[PDB]
DNA sequence: GGTCGGCGCCCGAACAGGGACTG
DNA sequence: CAGTCCCTGTTCGGGCGCCG
């Protein structure tokens, strides 16, 4: 008995049209019994073929989670979409989340539908599920509810939020909470006991409206990764050459970098294991080089009409490098993993860990998704990038091969 | 008209467009006697009705002939109605395949006839599908129809058949959960572990539930004892194998002679291991006219020729068995060709296959065998819904070598090394530290875009040096030659100091085959030697001798 | 015959996007 | 400076096979 709020796609563009990929015996199990649940309480229905749109969808668990989760790849939707999430029933993104001592995750996916969804956007939902081998035709359905993963979700149950946080809000003026898709960041200064204390008083006070979750984040713990020129002692021909196309790549980003007493020690056709020792006029160019490292660019600054974009570095040995930026050369935060879930042992699944900790951390800072320049072939992404996903969101990305050329990044 | 017991699908056209208007085709006699006494059986059974001037549609029509069968089939020209008609979805995603099929007990199999006559078109659509039937005289004005139900040649009825279907089995399956049955279009492959007295009251059991909607299972197109004839292969209860496959024997090979051979050896490549059309292919390249005579080259006719005595032995695949585990296992093949077998107990196949693709100018046996592990990988899971263990013919430490060095995140499943020749390996490595007592060599190369004229060498620390006068040659081209110098006139163990991202990016890559002999040059020089480190330094900036071969080059 | 849809392959044409050089 | 040429990769379309 709830109105429904009317949604149109942007002016001059049709629903999306993506092919359902192949799924696990395993994820195609769990959809089944998900799809035919959800059916049950009036969540989806099935449809036909004269409803020309699609969407992927496959199955996921969360970080030492058993449960699976039903999950869509709404991007294309949400992309053909994007006016109203932004201008109508924009979200506003509070500053003060990524300066708390912790920060708290939870999945509030399950309450989207206990609002119906406009009847006549319920054709651009669609989505098939595949079976094994092609035994049967694909299993279509479409959500009559608000869908999990679409971002005009959170939108319309913006106003339904307020009204349900707002006891807890006053109570607890000092807590920082933010909506991005179906997630919930809560962010407090307390001490990390009564910081879970609290939660759990908000999971209560959520189930009580017709609502389980425990990730922890601390954004005031996280670093960046400053581009480093080596300390050594004995500097050969080719230990300058590298410092020098390195200093000469960190160029674009500093204009003061200066390579001129520097290239003057390789001014002879000298062997590159030979020794050459470092002038005065040399050491102090690299002495201030290395003070202007440690300066922050000037004129870098986030720009909220701007998207982000994000380029990772695999620099072997379980290290990866990452970059933000909105334009080149500017980049609003620069950082390194190590030691993640499968390092020495696969890398895709690094990778995977990688996008999802980076695109963590931007919903955090700028409340934003960034796009993605991934250092892989697409194939071999498309293949295994499913079997390590532990998020309720998906980027978008695109694929890269920039052989490496000099280690700005990592020494 | 009577209602027909299925539920109908509303279809719309796109709008701002009517319905079709095209002129009938003239048609030789004998199709026009096989169409009215068609037409004219459909109209009886209420599945064509007549029209009149009212419906200004229309639509041309012919008919074609049945395979292995007296009988014809009629089909309707809808291209412009195609064009005009709502996009649908369709839900048919791919191919039954019977290396994907468990051993059950009893196994039948019924095609419906005239399947796509038994199922209702939407009320509101059918004014669109207005066709003519030309009479056996010119001047006669002929007679009109409109189709009641899915007509044969329109884009949307084999996606309203194929959901129409489903809808009608599920009540049947959710009653018998434990009863297998492989839906493809108007065939029906029905397996149980039930004994076989209760099988056939199953069988009679959909048999009527499928009569209560209008769909047929005649006993003629009926089967209840191997060998099953079903989706193009004879199921027997422990093997499977495709129907006969003929290729031609032509004497003069045409352009299309070359691709209906090329495409039944795909066909057969999936039980029949071992087909290779690398060379067979290398003669549809640059090629204009499909009626163009070719001549068979040396190569090719060997390949052909292995092919044929492949094709003579009987080969058989087996079933799945979810117990057991999945493994698939690669040969090398060719240059450029892979091979692999899918099974789960030794040389009893469930499927095998073949993976060719070149990607990129330049590359190496360690990409196209990570590209055929993840071509089978989605295959598997296609099938199997699960990945296989890989037997790949590639040591450990030289996979460990490559992934673990390689910028691009690159990694392969669960995999043990099988030794069976030719073994997958790298070639060469390239140092990660600069080589004591080696020559270092500053090499660079230019050229002009107009006169496509340039140099390309080298200068070392020894003294040595050497410049090239080069002719029809690109700035990329001669960045690559004076490396190929470099590699020339050095030691086993060298040092090559360039400027060029471009020639660094090919050969760090480690590629061992390549679309440039140039590239081939520089690959077989890397193998002859011990050490090789590269360096790349940027150009213009007065460094070592890159500055004193950058002026040398210049012009 | 010159219908539709599904799937696979092999080829070329067309398109795309980055790098080094030039008015 | 913008505008190319060079190069390489992707996408798409058009053939053939197979099935219904």
């Amino acid at each position: 008995p709830i109105e429904t709020v009317p949604v149109k796609l942007k002016p001059g563009m049709d629903g999306p049209k993506v092919k359902q990929w192949p799924l696990t015996e395993e994820k195609i199990k769990a959809l089944v019994e998900i799809c035919t649940e959800m059916e049950k309480e009036g969540k989806i229905s099935k449809i036909g073929p004269e409803n020309p749109y699609n969407t992927p969808v496959f199955a996921i668990k969360k970080k030492d989670s058993t449960k699976w989760r039903k999950l869509v790849d709404f991007r294309e939707l949400n992309k053909r979409t994007q006016d109203f999430w932004e201008v109508q029933l924009g979200i506003p993104h509070p500053a003060g989340l990524k300066k708390k001592k912790s920060v708290t995750v939870l999945d509030v996916g399950d309450a989207y539908f206990s609002v119906p969804l406009d009847e006549d956007f319920r054709k651009y939902t669609a989505f098939t599920i595949p079976s094994i081998n092609n035994e049967t035709p694909g299993i279509r359905y479409q959500y009559n509810v608000l869908p999990q993963g679409w971002k005009g979700s959170p939108a319309i149950f913006q106003s339904s939020m307020t009204k349900i946080l707002e006891p807890f809000k006053k109570q607890n003026p000092d807590i920082v909470i933010y909506q991005y898709m179906d997630d919930l960041y809560v962010g407090s200064d307390l001490e990390i006991g009564q910081h879970r204390t609290k939660i759990e008083e908000l999971r209560q006070h959520l189930l009580r409206w017709g609502l389980w979750m425990g990730y922890e984040l601390h954004p005031d713990k996280w670093t960046v990764q400053p581009i480093v020129l080596p300390e050594k002692d004995s500097w050969t021909v080719n230990d300058i050459q590298k410092l020098v196309g390195k200093l000469n790549w960190a160029s674009q980003i500093y204009p003061g970098i200066k390579v001129r007493q520097l290239s003057k020690l390789l001014r002879g056709t000298k062997a590159l294991t030979e020794v050459i020792p470092l002038t005065e006029e040399a050491e102090l160019e690299l002495a201030e080089n290395r003070e202007i490292l440690k300066e922050p660019v000037h004129g870098v600054y986030y720009d909220p009409s701007k998207d982000l974009i994000a380029e990772i570095q695999k620099q072997g040995q379980g290290q990866w490098t990452y970059q933000i930026y909105q334009e080149p050369f500017k980049n609003l935060k620069t950082g390194k993993y190590a030691r993640m879930r499968g390092a020495h042992t696969n890398d895709v699944k690094q990778l995977t860990e990688a996008v999802q900790k980076i695109t963590t951390e931007s919903i955090v800072i700028w409340g934003k998704t960034p796009k993605f320049k991934l250092p892989i072939q697409k194939e071999t992404w498309e293949t295994w990038w499913t079997e390590y996903w532990q998020a309720t969101w998906i980027p978008e990305w695109e694929f890269v091969n920039t052989p490496p050329l000099v280690k700005l990044w990592y020494q | 008209v009577p209602i027909s017991p299925i539920e109908t699908v509303p279809v719309k056209l796109k709008p701002g467009m009517d319905g079709p208007k095209v002129k009938q085709w003239p048609l030789t006699e004998e199709k026009i006697k096989a169409l009215v006494e068609i037409c004219t059986e459909m109209e009886k059974e209420g599945k064509i009705s007549k029209i009149g001037p009212e419906n200004p549609y229309n639509t041309p029509v012919f008919a074609i002939k049945k395979k292995d069968s007296t009988k014809w089939r009629k089909l309707v020209d809808f291209r412009e109605l195609n064009k005009r008609t709502q996009d649908f979805w369709e839900v048919q995603l791919g191919i039954p395949h019977p290396a994907g099929l468990k051993k059950k007990k009893s196994v039948t199999v019924l095609d419906v006839g005239d399947a796509y006559f038994s199922v209702p078109l939407d009320e509101d659509f059918r004014k669109y599908t207005a066709f003519t039937i030309p009479s056996i005289n010119n001047e006669t004005p002929g007679i009109r129809y409109q189709y009641n139900v899915l007509p044969q040649g329109w884009k949307g009825s084999p996606a309203i058949f194929q959901s129409s279907m489903t809808k009608i089995l599920e009540p049947f399956k959710k009653q018998n959960p434990d009863i297998v049955i492989y839906q493809y279009m108007d065939d029906l492959y029905v397996g149980s572990d039930l004994e076989i007295g209760q099988h056939r009251t199953k069988i009679e059991e959909l048999r009527q539930h499928l009569l209560r909607w209008g769909l047929t299972t005649p006993d003629k197109k009926h089967q209840k004892e191997p060998p099953f004839l079903w989706m193009g292969y004879e199921l027997h209860p422990d093997k499977w194998t495709v129907q006969p496959i003929v290729l031609p024997e032509k004497d003069s090979w045409t352009v299309n002679d070359i691709c209906k051979l090329v495409g039944k050896l795909n066909w057969a490549s999936q039980i029949y291991p071992g087909i290779k059309v690398r060379q067979l292919s290398k003669l549809l390249r640059g090629t204009k006219a499909l009626t163009e005579v070719i001549p068979l080259t040396e190569e090719a006719e060997l390949e052909l020729a292995e092919n044929r005595e492949i094709l003579k032995e009987p080969v058989h695949g087996v079933y799945y068995d979810p117990s057991k585990d999945l493994i698939a296992e690669i040969q090398k093949q060719g240059q450029g060709q892979w091979t692999y077998q899918i099974y789960q107990e030794p040389f009893k196949n469930l499927k095998t296959g073949k993976y060719a693709r070149m990607r990129g100018a330049h590359t190496n046996d360690v990409k196209q065998l990570t590209e055929a592990v993840q071509k089978i990988t989605t295959e598997s899971i296609v099938i199997w819904g699960k990945t296989p263990k890989f037997k790949l013919p590639i040591q450990k430490e030289t996979w460990e070598t490559w992934w673990t060095e390689y910028w691009q995140a690159t990694w392969i499943p669960e995999w043990e090394f099988v030794n069976t020749p030719p073994l997958v390996k790298l070639w060469y490595q390239l140092e990660k530290e600069p080589i004591v007592g080696a020559e270092t060599f500053y090499v660079d190369g230019a050229a002009n875009r107009e006169t496509k004229l340039g140099k390309a060498g080298y200068v070392t620390n020894k003294g040595r040096q050497k410049v090239v006068p080069l002719t029809n040659t690109t700035n990329q081209k001669t960045e690559l030659q004076a490396i190929y110098l470099a590699l020339q006139d050095s030691g086993l163990e060298v040092n090559i100091v360039t400027n060029s991202q471009y020639a660094l990016g090919i050969i760090q890559a480690q590629p061992d085959k390549s679309e440039s002999e140039l590239v081939n040059q520089i690959i077989e020089q890397l193998i002859k030697k011990e050490k090789v480190y590269l360096a790349w330094v940027p150009a213009h900036k007065g460094i070592g001798g890159n500055e004193q071969v950058d002026k040398l080059v210049s012009a």
